[PDB]
């Protein structure tokens, strides 16, 4: 009854992939010493 | 010579004479100032 | 009804996020500026142009993080990556602060595509334009501030960074250098931000305060329909209200409106103003007559000769770390210093 | 409405949990490891900890020439031997 | 697979949850490692 | 460079596996 | 003069505050 | 004679005429596929 | 002090001609028919 | 009635009054040069093009006269400092004398065609109302265009019948009125390629006459037609406006920046002159050629021009004025009468010490003095108690080369500290302070005060295109919207495509 | 001070002394009149946007409103349909006591914040320090942009009440 | 309204009010110019802006003596 791959989904994931990644990225980083 | 019918007449009410007059002598108010330097 | 007419037939479907004819420079531009500023504050040094860390990799937080200016001996370099100082090299590139003008120019013609936007939908439904009208002075801001402003002086270098604390910074080197407060043109930016504040605030409040009892609730947001006819609340009590305690008041709700979109756009364009003067260093910097007295008269004292006091504290510490390009070498013995401090 | 399906049902499906405990935390460990393996400072040219200065040295590397400053930066690494 | 299996009051507050732990995690930081002036 | 081999191999293992669930509503959509 | 000048703009903005109140166009309801 | 920057330029030309192609190709195309139902 | 001597023609001009122009369109408003 | 912002709205539907209303304006502006150029004539010291340049003086339409070759007055100087120069009828006085008759004439065929406002000619043939044929008037308006800046460029500029145009040597020093070439290769299209602006007129007249001539002959497509609503003369605005503001920016930039346009003899050095040390590199090459060439440095130093030392000092960078600081640059620091000559300083052992001159940025700066590496080696302390390099510690003297002062040399810590104060501008000179009750604060030149105006009007202009804009493809709605405006157009998901009901 | 360069001062030396700027609580004073402003423009454009036609191009709309009717004068719901369509329809108000509180409630907050950020600064309870935050592997100190913050800073300090202060610590 | 005889002569120039090309006519033609009056201004900023350098072209004051 509803599609999956709009145009909504596409801005939604070009959003949201990278942010989750970059938020893997920050976490690591809590953990680097000088 | 035959009237043009392009003319029309201008208003400006009180409240518009009193805010104009406003704008103008704040702004000048302010100005004075750097004009005197 | 050929190609043209079926892509502006699809441009203008009527889905959860519209696209239109606009969209096509508004998103990718407002995209590659967001991820651009996100992935210079995460990951990008600022080494090698202010001698900076900038970024979460290397220690920065929310606050300091930010994507800096190139260095000033880029000068105003459009610094392409296919340029002839990066020479397509993503990593220098980065290293040069190649981002900065790659977030500034994306960002200014996503901003050109979003008040393109605002025309179209005002088109498309039916409206009049005033919202993309308003807008102009977000435009005229970002325009004086990112462009006119840097273009007057001698590079990129001293354009705003994008970052909180670099934008802080910014702040306060107009300060010490412009005597920006001073400055007219500023206050009447002031006047109009605060002014619009103002009347955000005293608006809104004043509808919420003489609402019609429109429904049982002592909660009283669900007595309204966006449908309805009729006022929502009473401009007459409003008005007799306001009379009574300022001594005028709004009688006439367009006329209202408008004077909401009147006082922070003037206020925003005015500002705007100022800084085209200052690319020139055409500031608002003394008054000639106050510094004619004080020269001759050491007993003479404003808070005006008080305030450039702090001006000269300011560029003097602030210069040789925040200008590197210039190798500034201040001996102690010549920073100016009050007693003590 | 404008046709898509509603967010409300979609992120309370199961099917999307399913797709997504999955795909989510393979991006978070992704960019991780971007991090952790170091692969993030050789991609932006960002110093690591020990690589801001030679030992003895304490004069930032500034670029000074526009049309060569991608060889000063290359000189300024080299100079950490 | 069908809509509202999983009650949404769930959903907000697991996501809650994980939203203030990566915080959490980032004021952490702000005292150990880098950034933390030590 | 094994790094980017190692980092992205999440993000195409979790492309792979959404592809594989989502296959047939997709080629039923498309 | 300048100070003539200043206290002369300030009195008439004063003034204008008194005939804006007092002797305004008066809202009249339709 | 044509300079590194002359080429750099080519480079930077066919790029952008190449994301607006593919971009306007793709756009049109989708709009063939799905179109506005009238009556 | 030494001020700009023009300062006080300025500001003088500076408000007396828009205020002018204001009270003229205010007035001939005031004597249309009503 | 009309609103106070409304009132010239009256001549959106009468051509004839606002062909008079336009003659009005041109009469305005017409008479606004020549005002200009009287009343700097009745200003301007024409006795020292070297020191007292007209960029001193607060110049702002000489310059122009002067870039197309009016350099003569009808009193006998030029700009360029001679005398015993007949310049014909058209002198400084003549161009604006020309300017006042043609105002004056303007401003009668404006009473004309406003009087005579009713012209068969304004009418529409085929329905009496009154109409403008737009896209028609821009060919021919085009064309004419064209045709003006074809003869501008191949017969003024290039001295075939005219003037020609200023140009100088690359530090504006010799600078005169001559013909110009055009330049067809690449350079051309550098802007401090005169050769450039030649061609540029060349051909992009030739380009206007047949863009022109196409427009004149072509009917506008119906689809842009409607679009851009041809039959509306606001649109017209609202484009030249976008075109104007355009140019204004583009002439902004290149008085800044520099161009051949916007020569340094008759608009002042740029601030990047001085950022660069453009000058002081010029100059120090010089003197090394007759150092090496075996000249005394006393010698070497005397051969340097006065106007190449007075182009290297800061009170003549654009980059140092203020908002509110009037007038011309002589107001500030001076009316400059001569340079002192080069300032060396040396400390007790002989060392030749360097002062660290001011960055534009800086409304004040200290004075520090180093040696040919950058080492500090003396200062102007502010707190004495734990001083290490003042001058009376370091005995620092100070001797002067060229100039007046030349082959003089003083050894008092505070003459020596007053001339390394002013060191910090660059060359050293004496103004007279007194003739213009001088105050002693730095104003910019014209091109500064240009750059200002320009790119300032530019910005607001801005803001005229996107008002014309929205009024001209608006128009149907900016008295309100479609009171029976049907909540479904608005509605989500009624219509398939935003705002066409063809798609329920 | 009870005046306009006055004004500046009190807030040069106030930067000088509790990094006013660094201060969230200024921030969120900063975002309550930067945001009411933007409310302000954006509801009045968008109100003056859906004016119902009542008047003709000759007159001021204005005139099209007439103190005191029953009547609303504006179309909400075709505002709502452009704002809602400018960014997503969940994005936009459709009820007008709402968004009205809303244009209340946000520069309230955020000048509550403001006054609350200088009467806390008033105990010395000072913005974010975070000079030499950062350090390299050796301990060299990197700078950030809150170094440089902290330069200007320092001008300010050192430069304020220059005869007033006889001991190395400006303790009030 | 009045006629005159300039009016008279100029009244050609000013009678195809509202005339137009049937459809996109020439819309194609006019695109193509428009992009190459891009990349033309693109040029000459670049030029001016030191991005694009060429032989024989030194954006400076000493371009040519
Ligand atoms: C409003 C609505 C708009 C909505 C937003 C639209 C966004 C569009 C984005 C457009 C981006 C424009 C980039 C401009 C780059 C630039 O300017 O780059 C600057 C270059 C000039 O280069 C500079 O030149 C300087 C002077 O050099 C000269 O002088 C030197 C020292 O003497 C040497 O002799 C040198 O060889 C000689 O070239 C210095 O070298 C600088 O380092 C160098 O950067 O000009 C140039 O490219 C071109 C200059 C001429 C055209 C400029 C028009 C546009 C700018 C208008 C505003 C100007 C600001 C005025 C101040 C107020
Ligand atoms: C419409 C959206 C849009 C817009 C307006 C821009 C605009 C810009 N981009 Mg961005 N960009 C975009 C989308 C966009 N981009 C997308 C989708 C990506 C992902 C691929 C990027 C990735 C990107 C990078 C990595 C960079 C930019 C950069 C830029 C700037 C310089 C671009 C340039 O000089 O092009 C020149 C090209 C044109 C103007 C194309 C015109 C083509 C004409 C009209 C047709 C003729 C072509 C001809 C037939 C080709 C012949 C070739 C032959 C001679 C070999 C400019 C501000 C640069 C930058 O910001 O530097 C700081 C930069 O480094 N962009
Ligand atoms: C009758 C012919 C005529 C002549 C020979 C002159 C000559 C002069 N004028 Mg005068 N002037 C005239 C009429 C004339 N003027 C009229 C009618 C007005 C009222 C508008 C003026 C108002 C005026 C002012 C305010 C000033 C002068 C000035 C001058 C002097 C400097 C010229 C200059 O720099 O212009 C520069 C001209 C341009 C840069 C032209 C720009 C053209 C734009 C870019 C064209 C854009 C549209 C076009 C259609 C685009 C397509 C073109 C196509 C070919 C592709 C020069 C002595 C200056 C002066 O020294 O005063 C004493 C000055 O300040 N004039
Ligand atoms: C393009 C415009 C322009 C430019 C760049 C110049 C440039 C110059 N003029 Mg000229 N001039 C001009 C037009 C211009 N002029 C016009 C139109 C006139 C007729 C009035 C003159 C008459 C004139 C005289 C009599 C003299 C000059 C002089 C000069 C020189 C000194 C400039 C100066 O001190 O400015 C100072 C600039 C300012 C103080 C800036 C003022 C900013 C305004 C007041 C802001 C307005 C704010 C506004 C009200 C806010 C509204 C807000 C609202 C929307 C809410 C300089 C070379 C002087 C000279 O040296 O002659 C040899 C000189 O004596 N000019
Ligand atoms: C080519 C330039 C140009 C022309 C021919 C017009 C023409 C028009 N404008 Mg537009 N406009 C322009 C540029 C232009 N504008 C620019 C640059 C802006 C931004 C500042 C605007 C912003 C604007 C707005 C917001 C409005 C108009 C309106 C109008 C219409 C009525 C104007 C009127 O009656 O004013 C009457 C003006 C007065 C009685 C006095 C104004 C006094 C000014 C503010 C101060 C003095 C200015 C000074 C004398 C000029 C110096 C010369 C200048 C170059 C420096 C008319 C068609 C109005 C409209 O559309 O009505 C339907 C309208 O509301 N214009
Ligand atoms: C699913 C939905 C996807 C939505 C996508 C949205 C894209 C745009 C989002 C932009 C977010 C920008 C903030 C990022 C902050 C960050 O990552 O900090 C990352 C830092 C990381 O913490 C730092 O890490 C370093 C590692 O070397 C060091 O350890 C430092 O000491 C440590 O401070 O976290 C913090 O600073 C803690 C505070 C975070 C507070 C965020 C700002 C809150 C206010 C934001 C206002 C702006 C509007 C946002 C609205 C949304
Ligand atoms: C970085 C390099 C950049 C260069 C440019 C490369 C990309 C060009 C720009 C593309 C931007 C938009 C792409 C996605 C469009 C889309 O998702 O349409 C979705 C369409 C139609 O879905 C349909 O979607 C409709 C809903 S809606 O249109 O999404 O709102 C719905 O009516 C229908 O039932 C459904 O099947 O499906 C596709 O075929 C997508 C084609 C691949 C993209
Ligand atoms: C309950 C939480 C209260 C929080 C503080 C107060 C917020 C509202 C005060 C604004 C005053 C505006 C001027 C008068 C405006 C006015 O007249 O208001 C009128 C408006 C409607 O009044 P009603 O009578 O319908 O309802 C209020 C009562 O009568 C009970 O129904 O009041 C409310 O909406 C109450 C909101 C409670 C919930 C508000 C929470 C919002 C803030 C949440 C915290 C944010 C902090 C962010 C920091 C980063
Ligand atoms: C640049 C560039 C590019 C691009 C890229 C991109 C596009 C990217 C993107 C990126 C992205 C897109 C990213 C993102 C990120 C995100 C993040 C990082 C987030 C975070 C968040 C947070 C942290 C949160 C917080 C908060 C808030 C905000 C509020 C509430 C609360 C809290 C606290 C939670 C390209 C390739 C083209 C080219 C080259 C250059
Ligand atoms: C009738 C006649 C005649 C005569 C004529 C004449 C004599 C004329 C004159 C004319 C003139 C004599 C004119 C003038 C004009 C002027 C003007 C038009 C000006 C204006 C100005 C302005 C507009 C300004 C403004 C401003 C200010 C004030 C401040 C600052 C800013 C500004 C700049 C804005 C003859 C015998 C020839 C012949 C025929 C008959
Ligand atoms: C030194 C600075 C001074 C600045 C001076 C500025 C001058 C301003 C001049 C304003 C011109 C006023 O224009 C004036 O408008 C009114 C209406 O508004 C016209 O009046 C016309 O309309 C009204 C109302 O229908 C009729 O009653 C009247 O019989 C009719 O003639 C006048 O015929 C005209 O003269
Ligand atoms: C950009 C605008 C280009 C329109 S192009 C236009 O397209 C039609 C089919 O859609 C053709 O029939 C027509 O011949 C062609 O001129
Ligand atoms: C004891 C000081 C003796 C040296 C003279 C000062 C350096 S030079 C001096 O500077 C003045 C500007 O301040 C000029 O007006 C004046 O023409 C010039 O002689
Ligand atoms: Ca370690
Ligand atoms: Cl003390
Ligand atoms: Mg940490």
């Amino acid at each position: 009854s509803y599609p999956i791959f709009t145009v909504r989904w596409v801005a939604v994931h070009t959003l949201a992939v990278p942010t989750i990644f970059f938020l893997g990225a920050i976490a690591a980083m809590q953990f680097i010493q000088r | 010579m035959e009237p043009n019918p392009n003319r029309q007449p201008v208003e400006l009410n009180r409240t518009s004479l009193y805010l104009g007059l406003l704008l103008i002598l704040v702004l000048a108010l302010l100005f004075s100032s750097y004009f005197f330097n | 009804r050929g190609w043209f007419d079926i892509l502006d037939d699809w441009l203008k479907r009527d889905r959860f996020v519209f696209v239109g004819w606009s969209g096509i420079l508004l998103f990718p531009c407002a995209y590659l500026a967001l991820g651009g500023w996100l992935t210079g504050t995460t990951f990008v040094t600022s080494w090698y142009t202010h001698g900076l860390a900038s970024s979460y990799l290397e220690g920065c937080n929310f606050l300091t993080v930010a994507v800096s200016t190139p260095a000033n001996s880029m000068g105003h370099s459009l610094l392409l990556l296919w340029g002839p100082e990066a020479q397509g090299d993503f990593t220098r590139w980065c290293q040069l602060g190649g981002l900065w003008t790659f977030i500034a120019l994306h960002g200014a013609f996503g901003l050109i595509g979003f008040m393109l936007r605002q025309f179209e939908i005002a088109r498309l439904v039916g409206v009049r334009p005033y919202n993309a009208i308003a807008f102009s002075a977000p435009i005229a801001v970002f325009v004086s501030v990112f462009l006119i402003y840097p273009l007057g002086q001698s590079s990129w270098f001293f354009a705003p960074s994008f970052g909180v604390a670099a934008i802080f910074r910014f702040l306060l080197f107009f300060q010490g250098f412009h005597n920006w407060t001073l400055n007219p043109f500023h206050m009447m930016g002031v006047a109009g931000v605060l002014g619009g504040a103002l009347l955000c605030a005293i608006h809104g409040a004043t509808v919420e305060n003489t609402l019609f009892q429109d429904g049982e609730g002592a909660s009283t947001f669900r007595a309204f329909n966006p449908t309805q006819a009729e006022e929502t609340y009473s401009m007459v009590t409003a008005n007799r209200f306001w009379s009574q305690i300022f001594g005028i008041a709004f009688s006439n709700k367009r006329w209202l409106h408008f004077f909401m979109l009147f006082v922070p756009v003037t206020g925003l364009w005015m500002s705007a103003i100022g800084v085209v003067g200052l690319a020139l260093n055409l500031r608002s910097y003394d008054f000639i007559s106050q510094e004619i007295r004080a020269a001759e008269d050491p007993e003479f004292e404003t808070f005006y000769t008080k305030n450039l006091l702090l001006n000269e504290g300011i560029r003097a510490w602030m210069a040789p770390q925040d200008q590197p390009h210039e190798n500034f070498v201040f001996p102690e013995e010549v920073l100016p210093r009050g007693n003590a401090l | 409405t404008t046709g898509e399906r509603p967010f409300s049902d979609i992120i309370t499906s199961v099917r999307y949990w399913v797709i997504h405990s999955i795909t989510i935390p393979a991006l978070f460990i992704a960019g991780w490891l971007f991090v952790s393996t170091g692969l993030a400072y050789d991609v932006f040219g960002t110093p690591r900890p020990d690589s801001y200065y030679a030992q003895e040295q304490r004069s930032i590397p500034l670029v000074t020439d526009r049309f060569e400053a991608k060889q000063q930066v290359e000189t300024f690494l080299e100079q950490l031997k | 697979s069908e809509g509202g299996r999983i009650p949404l009051w769930i959903v907000a507050t697991v996501a809650g949850m994980g939203v203030i732990v990566i915080v959490g995690l980032f004021f952490y930081g702000a005292y150990a490692g880098l950034g933390s002036s030590l | 460079d094994w790094r980017v081999l190692v980092v992205l191999l999440p993000v195409l293992l979790a492309a792979g596996w959404a592809v594989r669930n989502i296959l047939p509503y997709a080629v039923k959509q498309v | 003069m300048e100070t003539i000048t200043y206290v002369f703009i300030f009195a008439c903005i004063i003034a204008l505050f008194f005939f804006a109140i007092f002797f305004r166009e008066p809202p009249r309801i339709t | 004679t044509i300079t590194p920057s002359l080429k750099g330029f080519f480079i930077g030309l066919l790029s952008g005429a190449v994301v607006l192609g593919l971009t306007f190709a793709v756009l049109i195309a989708i709009s063939q596929i799905d179109k506005v139902q009238r009556s | 002090m030494e001020v700009n001597q023009l300062g006080l023609i300025a500001t003088a001009l500076f408000v007396l001609v828009p205020s002018v122009f204001l009270i003229i369109l205010y007035v001939q408003t005031e004597s249309q028919q009503k | 009635g009309l609103p106070w912002y409304r009132v010239h709205t009256v001549l959106i539907n009468d051509p004839g009054r606002l062909i008079a209303a336009h003659l009005m304006h041109t009469a305005l502006v017409a008479g606004w040069a020549g005002s200009m150029a009287l009343y700097e004539l009745a200003t301007f010291d024409p006795s020292d093009p070297v020191l007292n340049p007209m960029w001193r003086q607060g110049m702002f339409v000489l310059p122009f006269m002067a870039r197309l070759g009016v350099t003569g007055s009808w009193s006998g100087w030029s700009i360029t400092g001679e005398t015993g120069i007949d310049p014909g009828f058209w002198s400084f006085e003549g161009v604006a004398l020309a300017h006042i008759v043609l105002s004056g004439l303007l401003f009668l065929a404006a009473c004309w065609h406003w009087v005579y406002w009713d012209l068969e000619l304004f009418r529409d043939p085929r329905t009496g109302e009154p109409a403008l044929d737009l896209p028609k008037m821009f060919g021919i308006h085009l064309f004419l265009a064209g045709l003006l800046c074809f003869g501008f460029g191949a017969f003024h500029l290039t001295g075939l019948f005219g003037p020609g145009m200023w140009v100088s040597d690359p530090y504006g020093l010799t600078g005169s009125v001559q013909p110009v070439a055009p330049e067809w290769g690449p350079d051309g299209f550098n802007p401090y390629n005169p050769g450039g602006v030649v061609a540029h007129h060349i051909a992009a007249g030739i380009v206007g006459i047949i863009a022109g001539l196409f427009h004149i002959l072509v009917r506008p497509p119906q689809r842009l037609y409607k679009a851009l609503r041809m039959g509306n003369i606001e649109t017209v605005l609202s484009s030249s406006i976008a075109a104007v503001f355009f140019a204004a920016f583009v002439v902004a930039g290149t008085m800044w920046y520099g161009s051949a346009t916007t020569p340094i003899e008759l608009f002042g050095p740029t601030r990047y002159q001085w950022d660069s040390s453009y000058f002081q590199q010029e100059i120090n090459r010089r003197v090394q050629a007759s150092l090496a060439s075996g000249a005394t440095l006393e010698e070497a130093w005397s051969a340097i021009p006065e106007k190449l030392a007075f182009y290297d000092y800061i009170g003549n960078n654009p980059a140092k004025g203020g908002l509110f600081r009037t007038g011309p640059m002589n107001k500030g620091d001076g009316i400059a009468q001569a340079w002192k000559g080069h300032a060396v300083f040396r400390n007790k052992e002989g060392e030749e010490l360097f002062v660290r001159r001011m960055p534009a940025f800086f409304e004040s700066f200290p004075v520090i003095l180093t040696d040919k590496n950058g080492v500090v080696k003396a200062d102007i302390p502010f707190r004495r108690a734990e001083s290490k390099y003042s001058f009376e510690q370091q005995g620092v003297t100070v001797s002067f080369y060229g100039g007046e002062l030349n082959g003089q040399t003083f050894t008092d810590p505070p003459t020596v500290k007053s001339y390394a104060r002013k060191a910090i501008f660059g060359e050293i000179f004496e103004f007279d302070t007194e003739t213009l009750n001088s105050d002693g604060i730095f104003r910019t030149s014209p091109r500064g005060w240009f750059t200002f105006a320009h790119a300032v009007f530019a910005l607001l202009f801005f803001f005229g295109h996107i008002w014309h804009g929205a009024r001209t493809l608006f128009r149907d709605v900016f008295s309100g919207i479609d009171p029976e405006l049907s909540p479904e157009q608005v509605e989500w998901g009624f219509y398939q495509k935003v705002g066409d009901v063809t798609t329920r | 001070p009870l005046g306009i360069s006055g004004t500046f001062n009190f807030m040069i030396v106030f930067q000088a002394e509790h990094n006013i700027l660094m201060h969230p609580f200024h921030q969120l004073g900063v975002a309550g009149v930067f945001g009411g402003a933007l409310f302000c423009a954006m509801h009045g454009s968008l109100v003056t946007s859906s004016l119902i036609r009542e008047t003709t191009e000759t007159e001021s709309a204005n005139y099209g409103y007439k103190f005191g009717q029953e009547e609303e004068t504006y179309n909400i719901v075709a505002a709502h349909g452009y704002f809602g369509r400018l960014i997503f329809q969940y994005a936009s108000f459709n009820n007008s006591r709402s968004l009205h509180f809303f244009l209340a409630a946000w520069p309230v907050v955020g000048v509550w914040f403001a006054a609350l950020g200088i009467s806390t600064m008033a105990f010395n309870l000072n913005g974010f320090n975070f000079n030499h935050s950062v350090i390299d592997a050796k301990g060299n100190v990197i700078n950030t942009w809150a170094d440089i913050i902290n330069r200007a800073n320092l001008g300010m300090e050192v430069m304020h009440e220059r005869n007033a202060h006889n001991f190395p610590l400006d303790l009030a | 309204a009045r006629r005159t005889w300039l009016g008279d002569i100029l009244r050609p120039l000013n009678s195809e009010y509202g005339k137009v090309a049937p459809g996109w006519g020439t819309t194609p033609l006019m695109a193509v110019f428009m992009g190459l009056f891009l990349v033309f201004l693109l040029i000459i900023l670049e030029i001016y802006n030191s991005t694009l350098i060429l032989d024989g072209v030194n954006v400076s004051w000493k371009a040519l003596g």
